[PDB]
RNA sequence: GGCCUGCU
RNA sequence: AGUAGAAACAAGGCC
């Protein structure tokens, strides 16, 4: 109901009507990236400079109807002045902390299921067992190794169709996945995330990260396993070796 | 080319009846007078309001022939009556009430 | 006793303590005003290194151009751009012979990419010179403006959605009598053929800031949008070629560079017997970009693309053809001050052609006098050579050809050489039975380099025995030695957001521990200092302290409200649980089991009004410009929390005549959000097609209402309401 | 033939078919019979779908015209007439909502009763072959297929015909209308067989017009056209052309190697001129501290109250008077500013609660001291052209200045120990791995070594001052603000303490660019008389403000106590980089830990404890008139920390240039000392490159002097 | 005096 | 004055 209604409201005004009519689907990306905002050259300097202002961050308009304009002593939490090239409003950082102490609460039980990679890292490290540190010269030789320890033996494009069919089943188009490994992955990640309401985009991004294999060139000495490379900073050094066995093994 | 032959018409009394037919070697009847325009009679059943209940259009599909029954004719129905189909028209016949 | 750190080198070798010689703890030099002086100096220097060439006047642009190719051979060691066509063609032929099938294959993959590439690939670029407004703007904005102008002028082949079609339209625009542009102060202005040619062939010049390692500032250039597609295709070909060359090091990272350097030094020295001596030259090329003539790149590519479809050759040749006629905008201008009347003034650079020379000092006066003959419509012709490393990969190809030309099969002498080339820098390992052989080999290498328009900087180069050398701030001494002073500037808060900054800092510490041999205790100290700076920057202190800030009240009440305070994030005033073992874990997941369910739910709430995600590309990618290197992007692990807000924008557009761009931004974003709600996959996979917005949106409204009734909330009343509302918007689009 | 589609069919269908024509990219002028055939297919699709509605039952309601109501459901909903992307969108949506099977090709319609697809195709050939043809094209299909053909016959599997027969009579009447209308037209010479499935195209990228002429002007000097040059390139083969030009090229083009021996390198020449002055934003060696011995932590507390309490701890105030003038400014303004600061400090002391941040009055005194309303007003060139004085901004090499001995002593005392701990580090996760324990022990050793160091005190001073200045500039852009220089330490006894060096008055700070300058005036207490090294205080104004009595065995000194007052400035970049001075600790201690690890790779054991306690090994860390002096590892730590701190304090382009061009020569000298037969092509050029970076910066000149001393001691 | 902006 | 260094800041524009 609503969606077509703001569609009609947009088409009511002449300029947006022209934009909707003359613009083709292919140009979607271009106009979406059409912005006057330059990409910052020195982000640290301005982040240290903007945070000294009042209302340094930006938030959706809806914040004006969930968080009061001021806190107990009267420190303002949000302003009604919109951003430069968006309908979002500039708000103070307190509106963040406020949201974490009296804002609406939900059931975050499914975030562990979504962010599978990070929670698997945490579980692997929690059950790890350290050993003695041995001091001897390490011959670090540079090798190509896979960093992602949960890659399902799929490439970027190869798993992209799987991700769409898992999250966006209707926009798949011609592709119907042939490999049965992809079939089982789709089934599992479909039944697992059937009602998760985090965001389609973040779900797709994390599925891409988990399933897609990624490789990088690093100086290693021993190890060479996927689980042993994520902790390469902790097990191998310039003149010391720290024996380690992740919780998985 | 497919063409239509009107039959029927002639001079007829006020309150009297006529039978028109149209043979074809959606289908219709139409009429026209001096002083006005090409005037809608009937389609096949759909009619114009001025003509309802008085005139009954019907067809045969077997011998390719449509029929207009006109009952309770009035002076204002004096016209040339034409048939047509869906693009083509007949030559028309004159009905004088 | 007087303390002197440098004396420490008397006991510790120079490379083992080279980090001490990198003052990367202070503010790097910045430029303050116009870069016009540097642009003029660079143009004059590029034109006078090729003075002995031949002059001509282009019949299209009417600008004077200098061709030094096949010019007189140099008779001095000064920089020279007199490259010889036959010599470079022979070098490329030998490169092909030593690597058969390189050019044909690379051309095949490049042909595939060119004929399947899309227009949107041009949006994935940093600032570009929009000619519609004569100023630098984001790549997407400039592309959109150029497409709009083309469509308004009648060039609508780009509607096919293909980059090749966009380039076809671009070339067709060159043969138009009169184009039309828009200006706000809206006014429609007409550009004739020559003016549009110069606007499409021109470059925008700026001054490079944050450049560490030299006393003087330099100038850099940014091209337009008409020429970026050809550049993209040419660089794709060059990258595909260099990926097949082990002597190149430009298309790889740092660790790969080190590995290849070690391999080449071991190969050269190990194969050398006791009788052969080995010497390493740590060479830098003076005026690398100013001495590379685009015509020679045209020759190299046309030799590479031999026996290929003529359309491929044409599309790959268009780029150097435009660079050979490239023009450069002088710059921002010049600012004058009058102390007697106590005022200041800013004259644009376009007045340099006619403005009197009474206001300029002797140096600038002479520079303007020398560059004036080349001024055409406020821009100077820069045919002789490249401006700033636009063809990095082709230059690397030429250098690799030079390196391979001494494989001992072409030297025809006892001496021989090899090494690694990365544009403007090289390491050359030369072996020969005696010092005379080494001298002859280096002399011939230098001479051959001078025949290709490449000069070796004698002041910044030195030769020693193999085993010790330098390459792009990587010091090799019987094995590469860590520096850690190049990455020091990256140890602070990045400046993206709270969660992003935390993750980026911990990940940078981890990486520099893995690669740059950062010590454990040093890493712990870095973690402590980073946490301190992070808390002091975001006003998020431990919460149990009495440090009054603008955010210390809400943080303190959250602290007193929470029961398990060990689960609070550092952003919310909680303790830091990070350590050397936890540097690869996001903060949210490390504290997940310690958070109270109420705070956990409030933090990671999808309905939060702060989190905003635009595209799959910008989810967890942060662009950090590294010190002493080109802009780079990093993947940082982070969980989407309420702290993932995006900061405020500039907001200074409101005082400029270009104020309508914000309204267009808002309307485009509203339409894009509506489309995304209609097409959820709009962000992850960019939609493709040739239909218009409203068609897809209305038709999908039809179908989705239908099916969501066939099972879902909709009802007949609502379904029919949607159907007739779709009809209403249909008839509205009719009129 | 196109005249037929001009005449008969309605607009809607003709433009739908035209967009379907554009879909796959073939042109309509070459073959139009496909257009007519597929538009008739689309027409039968409509005429079969429309006029067919359903209500809550099955048994479709058929109405010749949809009446106004919610009962406008369509019996058959069309697939084709849409783009491929949307056709597959509808296919997938139907499959996911109907739970049916996804076909591999494009259907034409969907129906509810039987909950499935219809692929309508009316071909010229008779049905009973085309049906099974398209059937074997589609794999294992449950979608029912139904086709007509011009003769008037119908067929389907299951003997199934899904709706009314009068509609099918409609279809075949339409069909024979088409047929015996082409009869009037006469198209069957090709109508039955006009499409054979042609798909081929050649990509054409032709250079022509102006862009061709440009190609003719981008060739070597003796070429006339791109065609000729490409022909020459294709016909070119290597025939020893590099050798010919190498032989013909002049022999003066050479890269002769000049041997580098012990007697080759000469000392770097230093510039001569007036002595070098002080550039720091605060006093480093001559600072004085007023303290309270409070238990508050670094950030804990309120600045103004702490400053006032510290200042009340000192007795002996005198009416201030000029001792050493600025020599270029108006010292009475500095005097009046100091008295104003004192008066307003008392004014705060009187009132109820000390404000967290105070704003000062904008008197003419600080208007001059902060440089207010001195920027020339910006105007247009067309209005100021006849002014003779109008010229460029002064752009020349900075003034030349010779090194002085004060920077050496300042660095010497910047590496000395202190009676306080100036670093209070944060918390870290409790160490769980043995390597973490080793790291923590190492870190504790270095903290014990460097905390009691003047370099750490300077780090904290700079960080706090720059943080406060940046925050005040960003918050109070317009109005002058008072900020007391505060630094909190911990005594040997363990009691925490605060220290007040002085005050900073920040001025207007409307900073837009990263290079825009915010001016402030800094006042700092000290005891060092400025009458002994005046050249070091060229830009300072120094007053006499009191007398101090520090307990000494010589009765009690009762020394004078002066106030160094000056006008200084910074910028956003400088403030940001000065507030990250803590990474000097990193740099230094990373270097020391690299030393320790490198040495411990030799002996298979951690070597930190004996390095820090036994102090047997020592490194050359300075030279005394007797000779080179070596110190323990802790002294090396402090020396490197001081070097990094001074790099961060006296940063400048000169420093970067000298560092690079002297690291080059250092590497060459190291190669010489390693017996690696180093050689150079132009050493004079390198020397000139190094010597051009030494202009007036005290730090870079001191570094150059150190480099000369290192060369003198090396090369032996 | 009143109001706008701080990478456009 | 001061910062800074091959050109700039020491507020800008709009009424």
């Amino acid at each position: 109901m609503e969606r077509i209604k703001e569609l009609r409201d947009l088409m009511s005004q002449s300029r947006t009507r022209e934009i909707l009519t003359k613009t083709t689907v292919d140009h979607m990306a271009i106009i979406k990236k059409y912005t006057s905002g330059r990409q910052e050259k020195n982000p640290a300097l301005r982040m240290k400079w903007m945070m000294a202002m009042k209302y340094p961050i930006t938030a959706d308009k809806r914040i004006m109807e969930m968080i009061p304009e001021r806190n107990e002593q009267g420190q303002t939490l949000w302003s009604k002045t919109n951003d430069a090239g968006s309908d979002r409003v500039m708000v103070s950082p307190l509106a963040v902390t406020w949201w974490n102490r009296n804002g609406p609460t939900t059931s975050a039980v499914h975030y562990p299921k979504i962010y599978k990679t990070y929670f698997e890292k945490v579980e692997r490290l929690k059950h790890g067992t350290f050993g003695p540190v041995h001091f001897r010269n390490q011959v670090k030789i540079r090798r190509r190794v896979d960093i992602n320890p949960g890659h399902a033996d799929l490439s970027a494009k190869e798993a992209q169709d799987v991700i769409m069919e898992v999250v966006f089943p209707n926009e798949v188009g011609a592709r119907i996945l042939t490999s049965e490994s992809q079939l089982t992955i789709t089934k599992e990640k479909k039944e697992e995330l059937q009602d998760c309401k985090i965001s389609p985009l973040m779900v797709a991004y994390m599925l891409e990260r988990e399933l897609v294999r990624k490789t990088r060139f690093l100086p290693v000495a021993g190890g060479t396993s996927s689980v042993y490379i994520e902790v390469l900073h902790l097990t191998q050094g310039t003149c010391w070796e720290q024996m380690y066995t992740p919780g998985g093994e | 080319q497919v063409q239509l032959q009107e039959s029927g018409g002639g001079l007829v009394q006020a309150g009297d009846s006529l039978r028109l037919s149209c043979a074809a070697s959606i289908m219709a009847w139409f009429r026209q007078t001096p002083g006005k325009e090409r005037e809608l009679v009937a389609r096949l059943q759909y009619y114009r309001d001025s003509v309802k209940g008085r005139f009954t259009l019907s067809r045969d599909n077997a011998k390719n022939t449509l029929y207009l029954q006109m009952n309770s004719l009035k002076p204002e129905d004096t016209a040339v009556y034409y048939c047509a189909f869906t693009d083509y028209w007949g030559q028309g016949t004159q009905v004088t009430v | 006793m007087d303390v002197n750190p440098t004396l420490l080198f008397l006991k510790v070798p120079a490379q083992n303590a080279i980090s001490t010689t990198f003052p990367y703890t202070g503010d790097p030099p910045y430029s303050h005003g116009t870069g016009t002086g540097y642009t003029m100096d660079t143009v004059n220097r590029t034109h006078q290194y090729s003075e002995k060439g031949r002059w001509t006047t282009n019949t299209e642009t009417g600008a004077p151009q200098l061709n030094p190719i096949d010019g007189p051979l140099p008779e001095d060691n000064e920089p020279s751009g007199y490259a010889q066509t036959d010599c470079v063609l022979e070098a490329m032929a030998f490169l092909e012979e030593s690597h058969p099938g390189i050019f044909e294959n690379s051309c095949l993959e490049t042909m595939e990419v060119v004929q399947q590439t899309r227009v949107d690939k041009l949006t994935q670029g940093r600032q570009t010179y929009d000619w519609t407004l004569n100023r630098n703007q984001p790549a997407a904005t400039a592309l959109a403006n150029t497409i709009e102008v083309f469509r308004s002028n009648g060039l609508t082949a780009n509607e096919s959605g293909r980059l090749i079609d966009f380039l076809k339209d671009v070339m067709e625009s060159m043969d138009k009598e009169e184009m039309e542009i828009t200006t706000h102060f809206k006014k429609k202005q007409r550009l004739n053929k020559r003016s549009y040619l110069i606007r499409a062939l021109t470059l925008n010049t700026m001054t490079k800031d944050a450049e560490r390692g030299k006393l003087k500032r330099r100038a850099i250039a940014t091209p337009g949008m008409q020429i970026r597609g050809f550049v993209y295709f040419v660089e794709t070909l060059a990258r595909s070629i260099c990926e097949k060359l082990e002597q190149s090091g430009l298309p790889v990272g740092g660790n790969e560079k080190k590995a290849k350097l070690a391999n080449v030094v071991r190969k050269m020295m190990t194969n050398s017997q006791d009788t052969e001596l080995s010497f390493t030259i740590t060479g830098d090329n003076t005026k690398w970009n100013e001495n590379q003539n685009p015509r020679m790149f045209l020759a190299m590519i046309t030799y590479i693309t031999r026996n290929q479809p003529e359309w491929f050759r044409n599309v790959l040749s268009i780029a150097p053809i435009m660079f050979s006629n490239k023009m450069a905008r002088l710059g921002k201008g010049y600012m004058f001050e009058s102390k007697s009347m106590k005022l200041r003034t800013q004259i644009p650079a376009e007045m340099l052609a006619s403005i009197d020379l009474k206001y300029f000092n002797d140096s600038t006066r002479k520079k303007i006098e020398k560059i004036r003959p080349l001024l055409i419509d406020g821009t100077a012709s820069l045919s002789p050579g490249m401006m700033m490393g636009m063809f990095n990969m082709l230059s690397t190809v030429l250098g690799v050809s030079i390196l391979n030309l001494g494989q001992k099969r072409y030297t025809k002498t006892t001496y021989w050489w090899d090494g690694l080339q990365s544009s403007d820098d090289f390491a050359l390992i030369v072996n020969a039975p005696n010092h005379e052989g080494i001298q002859a080999g280096v002399d011939r290498f230098y001479r051959t380099c001078k025949l290709l328009g490449i000069n070796m900087s004698k002041k910044k180069s030195y030769i020693n025995r193999t085993g010790t050398f330098e390459f792009t701030s990587f010091f090799y001494r019987y094995g590469f030695v860590a520096n850690f002073s190049m990455e020091l500037p990256s140890f602070g808060v990045s400046g993206i957001n709270e969660s992003a900054d935390m993750s980026i800092g911990v990940t940078v510490i981890k990486n520099n521990m893995i690669n740059n041999d950062l010590g454990p205790a040093t890493a712990q100290m870095a973690l402590q200092l980073f946490i301190k700076d992070y808390r002091y920057t975001y006003r998020c202190h431990r919460g149990d302290t009495q440090i009054q800030t603008r955010r210390s009240f809400e943080i303190k009440k959250l602290w007193e409200q929470t029961r398990s305070k060990a689960g609070l994030l550092v952003s919310d005033g909680g303790p830091n649980l990070y350590n050397i073992r936890n540097l690869h874990i996001p903060e949210v997941c490390l504290k997940w089991e310690l958070m109270d369910e109420d705070y956990q739910g409030r933090l990671c709430n999808p309905l939060n009004p702060f989190v905003s995600h635009k595209e799959i590309e910008s989810v967890n990618n942060a662009v950090m410009m590294p010190a002493h290197g080109p802009a780079k992007n990093m993947e940082y692990d982070a969980v989407a929390t309420t702290h993932s807000w995006i900061p405020k924008r500039n907001r200074s557009i409101l005082n400029t005549s270009q104020r309508g761009i914000l309204e267009d931004e808002q309307m485009y974003q509203k339409c894009c959000n509506l489309f995304e709600k209609f097409f959820p996959s709009s962000s992850y996979r960019r939609p493709v097609g040739i239909s218009s917005m409203v068609e897809a949106m209305v038709s999908r409204a039809r179908i989705d209402a239908r099916i969501d009734f066939e099972s879902g909330r909709i009802k007949k009343e609502e379904f029919a309401e949607i159907m007739k509302i779709c009809s209403t918007i249909e008839e509205l689009r009719r009129q | 033939m196109e005249d037929f589609v001009r005449q008969c069919f309605n607009p809607m269908i003709v433009e739908l078919a035209e967009k379907a024509m554009k879909e796959y990219g073939e042109d309509l002028k070459i073959e139009t019979n496909k257009f007519a055939a597929i538009c008739t297919h689309l027409e039968v699709c409509f005429m079969y779908s429309d006029f067919h509605f359903i209500n809550e039952r099955g048994e479709s309601i058929i109405v010749e015209s949809g009446d106004p109501n919610a009962l406008l459901k369509h019996r058959f909903e069309i697939i084709e007439g849409r783009d491929r992307t949307m056709a597959w969108t509808v296919v997938n949506s139907i499959c996911n909502t109907t739970g049916a099977e996804k076909p591999k090709f494009l259907p034409d319609l969907y129906d509810y009763k039987e909950n499935r697809f219809i692929e309508i195709g009316v071909t010229r050939r008779e049905v009973h072959i085309y049906y099974l043809e398209k059937a074997n094209k589609i794999k294992s299909e449950k979608t029912h297929i139904h086709i007509f053909s011009f003769t008037g016959e119908e067929m389907a599997t299951k003997a199934d015909y899904t709706l009314d027969e009068e509609s099918r009579a409609r279809i075949k009447t339409r069909l024979f209308t088409i047929r015996q209308e082409m009869a009037s037209r006469g198209l069957w010479d090709s109508f039955r067989q006009s499409e054979r499935g042609e798909e081929t195209i050649e990509e054409r990228f032709e250079i022509t017009g102006t862009m061709r002429r440009l190609a003719d002007q981008s060739l070597p000097p003796n070429f006339s056209s791109l065609e000729n040059f490409r022909a020459y390139v294709d016909g070119f083969e290597p025939n020893g052309y590099i050798e010919g030009k190498l032989s013909q090229m002049s022999k003066e083009v050479n890269a002769r190697i000049e041997p580098f021996l012990k007697t080759t390198p000469r000392p770097l020449r230093l510039p001569d001129g007036p002595p070098c002055s002080q550039r720091s934003k605060f006093l480093l060696m001559d600072a004085l501290k007023l303290s309270i011995e409070d238990p508050s932590h670094e950030g804990e507390g309120i600045p103004l109250y702490d400053a006032i309490k510290c200042m009340r701890t000192f007795f002996g105030w005198k009416e201030p008077n000029v001792v050493k003038p600025h020599e270029k400014g108006i010292n009475p303004n500095y005097l009046l500013a100091w008295k104003q600061v004192l008066a307003e400090l008392q004014d705060i002391e009187n009132e109820e609660k000390i404000p967290k941040t105070k704003n000062m009055k904008k008197t003419s005194q600080l208007k001059w001291a902060l440089g207010e309303n001195m920027a020339p007003e910006k105007v247009d060139f067309d209005d100021c052209k006849d002014v003779s004085d109008l010229k460029q901004y002064d752009s020349d090499e900075p003034e030349l200045r010779s090194l002085a001995s004060w920077i050496q002593s300042e660095f010497n005392k910047a590496c000395e120990l202190t009676d306080s701990s100036w670093i209070e580090l944060d918390e870290i996760g409790e160490d769980v791995a043995p390597i973490e324990h080793i790291a923590s022990m190492r870190r504790n050793y270095f903290t014990a070594e460097v905390s009691h160091c003047r370099a750490t005190e300077y780090i904290m001073k700079g960080v706090y001052i720059n943080t406060a200045l940046l925050n005040a500039s960003c918050a109070a852009m317009d109005d002058f603000q008072l900020i007391p220089m505060i630094s909190k330490c911990r005594t040997k006894e363990g009691r925490r303490k605060t220290n007040l060096y002085g005050f900073i008055i920040k001025g207007r700070s409307h900073l837009r660019n990263d290079t825009d300058v915010v001016n402030f005036v800094s006042m700092e207490f000290s005891l060092t008389d400025p009458r002994l090294e005046p050249h070091k205080w060229e830009k300072y104004c120094v007053l006499e403000i009191g007398d101090m009595l520090l307990r000494s065995a010589i009765g009690q000194v009762s020394r004078p106590m002066f106030l160094y007052v000056r006008t200084n400035g910074t910028s956003k970049i400088k403030m940001k980089w000065g507030m990250e001075m803590r990474r000097c600790l990193l740099q230094s201690l990373q270097q020391i830990e690299s030393m320790i690890e490198a040495e411990s790779s030799v002996k298979e054991k951690d070597m930190t404890k004996e390095f820090f306690e036994n102090k047997s090994e020592t490194w050359p860390i300075g030279e005394s008139p007797k000779g080179v002096e070596e110190g323990s590892i802790g002294k090396v730590c402090r020396t490197l920390l001081a070097k990094s701190v001074f790099n961060s304090l006296y940063a400048s382009p000169q420093l970067e240039g000298f560092s690079a061009e002297s690291r080059k020569l250092l590497l060459i000298v190291q190669a010489l000392r390693d017996n690696l037969e180093p050689g150079t092509f132009d050493l004079g050029g390198l020397y000139e490159a190094i010597e051009e970076c030494l202009i007036n910066d005290p730090w870079v000149l001191l570094n150059a002097s150190w480099f000369n001393s290192f060369l003198t001691h090396a090369l032996r």
